[PDB]
């Protein structure tokens, strides 16, 4: 397998499932956030 | 009285004049023929700037004022309260700081060293006799000097420069600037590595050349080294003090107008549309 | 071969000293003549002293040193 | 904007804020300048009467590399010479000294050097600094004209000698001294040149401050590999003191 | 003459330095790559890289870039995207700031949103760069005198462009982003407060620089007259006194009465230039908070000279006289 | 897009994770500046004329 | 989710304590001042217009 | 297990739930706050 | 074979094959976001 | 066309990857700049002046 | 909240007593002088409109 | 059993316990002169 | 509150008085300007009025 | 024990115990003196 940093398929798979379930809750928030300002003040 | 490893070099010797007719010393001054010369010189400006004092009225350090002619005069010489008092304090201070540099150069010969240090002090006194004498002899009146006080000295540098309306745009004087800013910036590294480097955290050993080769290297990706810091500090210094009066020398009898005016020949330059 | 650099920085100083001449016989003023030469000296003397300088001289050491560098590679 | 009493306002408060400051920093710095050559001492070597105005500073201690140990200053002096050949042209004080034998060789004047360690100055690993070109792995002659093997002219018209080596500092990367080799009629064995006396023309290298006959007494290496700190001063102080001694016509009056 | 010791006679070139290291491990974040400058080395060393590579550095750098960039394009778009026209005036454009009539409150994009959005991106520069210089000696186990020389200027920096805005109750005190239209704000400065040379802490930060400018003339050049005994190694003449300290501190004494020793000369030099941004931002901070016209505060202390002779140039001539008439 | 986890076979995860955090906090901030400098979008104006 | 104590395997508490002291003391001075600047939400005008 | 600062897995589980716990304490803090200078001087 | 990387062909082709499924979810992106603006503001 | 996976066998991903990143943002903010430096697309101004 | 002691085994003291010491001061005579720089809570100026 | 500056835990209580003592004292006072300003003068 | 003490087990106490004396004494002359620079509260221009 | 300055506990418990008994005396001269400049001219 090729790799640079040291890392295993297994670590980086693991990794990377944590990796997103952040990505998807400060997403979500700013989801529902934009929604809020747009029913306040349009732009557009 | 003498440090605890000056006996051995206090020879006899190495005088450009006098022999050992002035070859001793007084406290820990060395005096030869031009430190009796450079005595007399200072001396005499002192008490005639201080009967000068007098006779103008105060004694305040702040308010003291001895001025230079009016330009009727022209090159000749004034009455000794209308300007001529300027004048024979201007040859003394002439004389003492000619004898000063004549004298480090015997002290410099006695110890066996180079003679850098006068010929770096011959560039400040190049400043001053450019301002007093040069100057004043192309635009054609001694009443174009500087005075001799504290406070009257900035008033006439100020109406100088407003007689060129914005001399920040003179070419010569932002070179001069540019200088002296950068030795300021190398000489508060240069002290800063040094110290750094012989004194560390409690705890620790001193560190050598090597360390600071390589935290300059890491820091900026260059090191002069320890012997080119002292060349290019010299040569930073000089050339400011050339380049400053270059500007002075230019501003009165080169150019005349306003110097952004000067600037025209680039925003009027023919490849330009 | 650091006085071929300062023959060529030489004959860049006196190629400035023509080009202001020149610019001001067809209507340039001073100034205006005198960047432009002290541009020709700054790029064709600095041009001269690395091409010019850097045809060092060797006859058949250039050649083996060449063929030498073309076995560094070939095997880096 | 208010004032405290009469004219007092917030510059003037921070005006005399500063001034007491400056002071005070002026005390420090001229008492850190006082770790060397005090205490005081009159032209006999006894104590003098007046020590200044400023008291000496408290001692501070460095810890130094590869084992040398630790120094404490301000402290004795242990770079003192022992038996000077001087003598005193006067009764009093503020006169000079006469030697009383050859001052070239008896290191006093212009030629003094100062008793330092008797070992070499060392870079981080732990190697001498200063080391024969003959014997470091790598370098050669980058810019400028080679002096090896050019012959060397003294200051009176006279060739001495043939350069055959130089000693570098590999840290630096810098030439520190250039060794030449005697001929029989002018001596025996080799000689070193720190760099920064010498001009190094096309077909000769130029060396001003002695003559000739002053080649013999160059002070001379312990070891073929390395030179020590004593060695060094001993040697630079040699050439120094020629500037002077080297002839008559240089100690009188130039006029 | 004697050789002076200006330009080195015979250069020598080995393997390149890569650096010293310990348990901090300064090598992983070196990057690898070096050169070698015959033209440079004439003066100094020649080799060039590598350099150190951490993320203050690298957030500096980014931070730095992309003020330089809106500056520079703002100046671009204000002239229509011309560049012969860009190239022709660079001197004279700048970015500008805000309005007096905003006051501390966000601006208009076109009146100087983009001023406040570039400050704040050349204000993160700067502190990282400054936490660099900070790490590194304590990386390299020395002393902090580089970081507190830096903060030093970083003060008069922080002054001119935040406190003193803030103060004052307006982002408009600030200075703008050109060649020429900043030394045309230095003038303005100085004018519109009376006269600057009558503000103290100005006339102390002028005696710093010229003290600066002075010592380094005289260090330098003590450096080059006993380089002759090995001076320009200074460490080890601090750690061992040899005869090149002893001469060199005999000069001075011997013409002015007075020395220093070869590690407390750099203290000296160390203050003096330390000293002049100081004294510049505390003059600077208590100009229009407390001192409207510097010329009146003199008046007040007495300070200020006086004339006697008469204004006019028909007090001393004639126009038809000055013209040859 | 199933395999976008091979990106940590790359990139270290401690790199990422110090530029990323950086970089959304100033962008954040240049926003909120940006909708401030308006009419329309500065909320603190808008709350004083609706009094 | 749960497994964002891993956040401790790669970053060091030190720096990060360090950092976020000085950052959140840094943020909420901002915050303060830019509510004073303002007409409406100054507290200490507030105070003086309402007697 | 892939550990870049040293700590082990079982280290890392208590510093984030003493650090969880202080993180609460705060915002629960600064959420009464904004309540009450919506009350007193509502902004939207 | 010629490499200047020390990858081998088979993993320069593995590398290839997931870039270039990020480049094409990229360009779809942008070019949803080209119509709504064009839509919205014409340029043309 | 086939034959373009031989790229990364000549250059580092590495260098390209952050290379790439800091090329796409910094031309995607210059976009935006110049459409803010416009009358008729500054999407700000419309806002305010349809209502 | 009961493990909260175990901030020592983190941070040094030394370093900690001197900057809060610091920060605290510094902190309180910016607030007292904000206060005495306002209007309606300058309390030398109250006493002297009061007798 | 972690520890980055060399205590050990029961130092560690020992100067929590003086801390929280000291830092419940400055509360205190601080609270009491609040509660006297906002008598003398309000602000809300 | 009983154990106190052991602040000299953490602070040098000849920094600290050096410290505290300096501190004191800029304090309390800092306080006497400030009174003397308002109306109400300067004692040498109330013993001129009551006179 | 812990002890960064080099004392022990006895010396620190004699050094506090003479510390305090000046403390008390300034803060008691200090509290005379603002008690009789209220009497002369009240700020309150
Ligand atoms: C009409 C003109 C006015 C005048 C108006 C002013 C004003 C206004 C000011 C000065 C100030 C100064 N004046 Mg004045 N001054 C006048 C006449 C003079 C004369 C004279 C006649 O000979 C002299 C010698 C001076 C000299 C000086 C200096 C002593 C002083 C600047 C201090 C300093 O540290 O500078 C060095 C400069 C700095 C330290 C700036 C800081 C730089 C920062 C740290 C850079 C950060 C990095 C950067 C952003 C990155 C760049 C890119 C890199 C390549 C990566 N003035 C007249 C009276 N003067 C200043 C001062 O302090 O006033 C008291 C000042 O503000
Ligand atoms: C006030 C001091 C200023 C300074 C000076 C400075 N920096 C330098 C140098 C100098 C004199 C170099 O010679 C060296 C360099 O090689 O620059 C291209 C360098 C450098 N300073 C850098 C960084 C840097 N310096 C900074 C600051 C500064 N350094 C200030 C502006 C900063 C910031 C923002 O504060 C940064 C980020 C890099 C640009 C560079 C790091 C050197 C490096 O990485 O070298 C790698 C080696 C190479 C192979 C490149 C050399 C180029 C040639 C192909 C080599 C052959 C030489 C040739 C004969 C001459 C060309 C060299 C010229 C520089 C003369
Ligand atoms: C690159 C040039 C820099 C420089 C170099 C320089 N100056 C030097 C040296 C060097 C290398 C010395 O070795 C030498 C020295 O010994 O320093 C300690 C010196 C020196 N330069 C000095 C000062 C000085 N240098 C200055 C600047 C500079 N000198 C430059 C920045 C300045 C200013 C204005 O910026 C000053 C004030 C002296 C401290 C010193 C030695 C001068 C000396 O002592 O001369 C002998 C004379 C007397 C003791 C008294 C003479 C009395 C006169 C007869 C009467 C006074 C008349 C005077 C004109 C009145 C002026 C009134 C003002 C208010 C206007
Ligand atoms: C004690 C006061 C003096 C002083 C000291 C001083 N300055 C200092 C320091 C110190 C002690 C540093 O440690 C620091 C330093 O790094 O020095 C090498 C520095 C420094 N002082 C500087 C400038 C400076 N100092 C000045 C003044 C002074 N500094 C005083 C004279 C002045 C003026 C106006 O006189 C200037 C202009 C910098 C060189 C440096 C601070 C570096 C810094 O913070 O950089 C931030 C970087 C960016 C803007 C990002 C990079 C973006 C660039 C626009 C382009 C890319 C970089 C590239 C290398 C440059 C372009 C060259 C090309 C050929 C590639
Ligand atoms: C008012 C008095 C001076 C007269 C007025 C006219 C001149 C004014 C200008 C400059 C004054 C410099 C005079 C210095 C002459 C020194 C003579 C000398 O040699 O004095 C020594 C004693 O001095 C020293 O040791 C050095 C003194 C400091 C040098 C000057 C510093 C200039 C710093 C800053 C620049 C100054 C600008 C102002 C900033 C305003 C700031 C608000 C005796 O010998 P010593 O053996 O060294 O004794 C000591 C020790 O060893 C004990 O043992
Ligand atoms: C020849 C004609 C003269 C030219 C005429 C022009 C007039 C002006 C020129 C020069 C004035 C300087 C004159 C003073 C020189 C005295 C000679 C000297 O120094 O003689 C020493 C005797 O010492 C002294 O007489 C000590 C002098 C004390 C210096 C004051 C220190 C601070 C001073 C300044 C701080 C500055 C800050 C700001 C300032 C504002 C605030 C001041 C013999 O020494 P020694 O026997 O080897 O040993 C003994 C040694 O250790 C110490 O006692
Ligand atoms: C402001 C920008 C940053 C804001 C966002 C930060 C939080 C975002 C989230 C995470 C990153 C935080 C750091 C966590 C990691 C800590 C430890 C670490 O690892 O990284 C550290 C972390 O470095 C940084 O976080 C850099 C931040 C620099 C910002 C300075 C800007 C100026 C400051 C203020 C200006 C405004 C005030 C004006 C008014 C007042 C007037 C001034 C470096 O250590 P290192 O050892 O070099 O790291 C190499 C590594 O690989 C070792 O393994
Ligand atoms: C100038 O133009 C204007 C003003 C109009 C603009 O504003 C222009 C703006 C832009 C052009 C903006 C462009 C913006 C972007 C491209 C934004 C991109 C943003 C993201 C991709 C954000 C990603 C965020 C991800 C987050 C927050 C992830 C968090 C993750 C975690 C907290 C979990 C991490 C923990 C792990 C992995 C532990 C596991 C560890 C082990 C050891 C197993
Ligand atoms: C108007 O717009 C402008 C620009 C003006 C803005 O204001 C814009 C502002 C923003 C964009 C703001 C953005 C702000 C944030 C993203 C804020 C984020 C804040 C946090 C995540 C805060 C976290 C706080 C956490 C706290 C306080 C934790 C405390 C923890 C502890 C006290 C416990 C310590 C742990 C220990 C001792 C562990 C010990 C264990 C051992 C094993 C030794
Ligand atoms: C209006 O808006 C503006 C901007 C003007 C503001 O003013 C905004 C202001 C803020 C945002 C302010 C924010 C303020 C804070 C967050 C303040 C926080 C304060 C604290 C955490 C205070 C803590 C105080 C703790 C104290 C006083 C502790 C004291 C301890 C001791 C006195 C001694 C105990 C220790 C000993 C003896 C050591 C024992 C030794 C052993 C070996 C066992
Ligand atoms: C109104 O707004 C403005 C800004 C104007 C203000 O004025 C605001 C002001 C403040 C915010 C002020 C705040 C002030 C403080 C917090 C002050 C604190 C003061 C103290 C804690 C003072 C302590 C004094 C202690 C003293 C005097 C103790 C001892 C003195 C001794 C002489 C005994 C010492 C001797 C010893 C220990 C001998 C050694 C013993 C051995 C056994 C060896
Ligand atoms: C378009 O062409 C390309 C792409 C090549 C370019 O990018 C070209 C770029 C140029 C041609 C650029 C030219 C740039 C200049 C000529 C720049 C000149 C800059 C100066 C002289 C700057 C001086 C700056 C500052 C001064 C004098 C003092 C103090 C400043 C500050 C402290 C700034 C810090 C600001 C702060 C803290 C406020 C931030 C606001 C907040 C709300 C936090
Ligand atoms: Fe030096």
């Amino acid at each position: 397998d090729l790799s640079f940093t040291g890392l295993t398929d297994e670590q980086a798979q693991e990794l990377h499932s944590v990796y997103m379930s952040g990505l998807w809750l400060f997403s979500a928030v700013a989801v529902v956030a934009h929604l809020a300002t747009f029913i306040w003040r349009p732009w557009f | 009285a003498l440090l605890s490893f000056e006996r051995k070099y206090r020879v006899r010797g190495g005088t450009l004049i006098g022999g050992d007719l002035f070859d001793f010393w007084v406290g820990p001054f060395y005096v030869g023929f031009f430190g009796v010369t450079t005595a007399f010189f200072a001396l005499l400006g002192t008490i005639l700037i201080f009967w000068g004092a007098s006779q103008q009225g105060t004694f305040n350090p702040w308010l003291i004022n001895i001025a230079p002619p009016d330009l009727s005069y022209g090159l000749g010489m004034a009455p000794l309260m209308e300007g001529g008092l300027w004048q024979i304090i201007t040859i003394c201070a002439i004389g003492a700081f000619v004898s000063w540099a004549l004298r480090e150069v015997e002290i410099c010969r006695k110890l066996g060293m180079g003679y850098h240090v006068p010929f770096a002090f011959s560039v400040a006194i190049f400043a001053y006799v450019t301002l007093v004498v040069f100057r004043p002899l192309l635009m054609g009146a001694w009443g174009h000097g500087f005075p001799y006080g504290i406070w009257s000295h900035l008033d006439w540098v100020s109406n100088t420069g407003y007689a060129y309306l914005h001399f920040h745009y003179n070419p010569a004087h932002m070179l001069a600037v540019t200088f002296f800013f950068t030795t300021t910036l190398a000489l508060a590294l240069h002290g800063a590595l040094v110290l750094s480097a012989a004194n560390p955290p409690k705890g620790e050993e001193v560190k050598g050349p090597d360390n600071e080769d390589t935290f300059f290297r890491d820091f900026i990706g260059y090191s002069i080294g320890t012997l080119g810091i002292h060349r290019v500090g010299l040569l930073l210094a000089l050339n400011a003090g050339f380049w400053s009066a270059v500007c002075i020398i230019i501003s009165g009898p080169v150019w005349t107008k306003g110097w952004p005016e000067w600037w025209n020949w680039w925003l009027e330059m023919p490849i330009w549309p | 071969d650091m006085t071929c650099t300062i023959t060529c920085w030489g004959i860049g100083v006196l190629l400035g000293i023509m080009t202001t001449v020149g610019l001001m016989v067809v209507g340039w003023s001073f100034l205006q003549g005198a960047f432009m030469g002290v541009l020709a000296w700054l790029i064709v003397g600095g041009v001269l002293a690395v091409a010019v300088c850097g045809k060092d001289n060797a006859e058949q050491i250039r050649a083996e040193m060449a063929a030498a560098r073309e076995r560094v590679r070939g095997a880096t | 904007e208010e004032t405290f009493f009469g004219n007092f306002d917030l510059a003037s408060l921070s005006l005399w804020l500063f001034y007491g400051f400056f002071a005070l920093l002026i005390y420090y710095l001229q008492t850190e300048n006082m770790r060397e050559g005090y205490p005081l001492e009159d032209e006999d070597g006894n104590t003098a009467a007046n020590q200044g105005p400023f008291p000496l500073p408290k001692e501070k201690t460095f810890k130094l590399q590869h084992g040398r140990g630790e120094l404490t200053l301000p402290g004795e002096d242990v770079q003192r010479r022992d038996n000077l050949a001087l003598r005193k042209t006067a009764h009093g004080n503020g006169f000079p000294m006469e030697p009383t034998g050859d001052p070239m060789l008896d290191g006093v004047g212009p030629a003094s050097w100062s008793k330092r360690r008797d070992v070499p100055e060392l870079d981080a690993h732990g190697h001498p600094k200063i080391v024969p070109m003959s014997a470091a792995e790598g370098f050669g002659v980058s810019a400028g004209t080679d002096p090896r093997g050019l012959p060397v002219m003294a200051g009176d018209g006279e060739i001495v000698g043939l350069v055959s080596d130089m000693w570098i500092d590999e840290a630096e990367q810098l030439v520190r001294y250039l060794e030449l080799e005697l001929d029989p009629e002018w001596g025996d064995g080799k000689r070193l040149v720190q760099r920064q006396m010498v001009r190094i023309k096309s077909d000769r290298v130029k060396v001003r401050s002695i003559y000739g006959k002053h080649f013999k007494n160059v002070p001379k290496t312990k070891s073929p590999n390395q030179v020590t700190l004593l060695e060094e001063d001993k040697i630079m102080a040699y050439y120094a003191g020629g500037t002077l001694y080297a002839d008559e016509s240089r100690l009188e009056p130039q006029l | 003459p004697e050789y002076q010791n200006i330009f080195t006679q015979v250069q020598v070139q080995g393997p390149a330095e890569l650096g010293v290291d310990n348990e901090n491990n300064l090598t992983e974040e070196r990057t690898t790559g070096t050169g070698f400058s015959q033209l440079i080395g004439w003066i100094g060393n020649a080799q060039l890289g590598p350099i150190y590579l951490g993320w203050f550095g690298i957030i500096s750098l980014v931070t730095g870039t992309l003020w330089f960039n809106i500056v520079g394009f703002n100046m671009l778009s204000q002239v229509g995207y011309s560049i012969p026209e860009f190239i022709r005036q660079l001197f004279w454009l700048a970015l500008e700031p805000p309005s007096p009539e905003y006051g501390l409150r966000m601006p208009p994009l076109d009146d100087g949103g983009w001023f406040i959005i570039a400050s704040f991106f050349l204000l993160v520069s700067v502190i990282s760069w400054w936490l660099r210089t900070y790490q590194l000696a304590e990386m390299h186990k020395m002393g902090k005198h580089v970081a507190w020389a830096f903060a030093a200027a970083i003060w008069l920096f922080l002054v001119l462009g935040l406190f003193r805005p803030i103060l004052m109750g307006s982002w408009s005190e600030a200075v703008p982003y050109g060649i020429f239209p900043h030394l045309d704000w230095t003038t303005a400065f100085s004018i519109r407060y009376g006269n600057l040379y009558y503000n103290p802490f100005h006339a102390l930060s002028i005696v710093f620089l010229y003290g600066s400018v002075l010592l380094f003339a005289m260090h330098g050049a003590t450096i080059l007259a006993v380089t002759r005994f090995g001076g320009d190694r200074e460490l080890e003449q601090i750690y061992d006194r040899g005869t090149a300290s002893e001469r060199a501190g005999l000069f001075w004494r011997w013409t002015m009465g007075f020395n220093a020793t070869m590690e407390g000369i750099h203290r000296w030099a160390w203050w003096f230039a330390v000293l002049t941004p100081i004294t510049g931002g505390i003059g600077i901070l208590l100009t229009g908070t407390v001192v409207d016209n510097w010329f009146l505060w003199a008046v007040e202390h007495n300070f200020a000279p006086d004339y006697t002779q008469d204004y006019g140039y028909e007090a001393y001539t004639t126009y038809d006289g000055f013209l040859g008439r | 897009m199933s395999k976008f986890y091979k990106i940590w076979l790359i990139f270290d995860p401690r790199r990422v994770f110090v530029a990323q955090g950086v970089f959304l906090f100033l962008l954040a901030a240049m926003i909120h500046l940006v909708l401030l400098s308006t009419e329309h979008f500065n909320w603190f104006e808008l709350a004083a004329a609706n009094a």
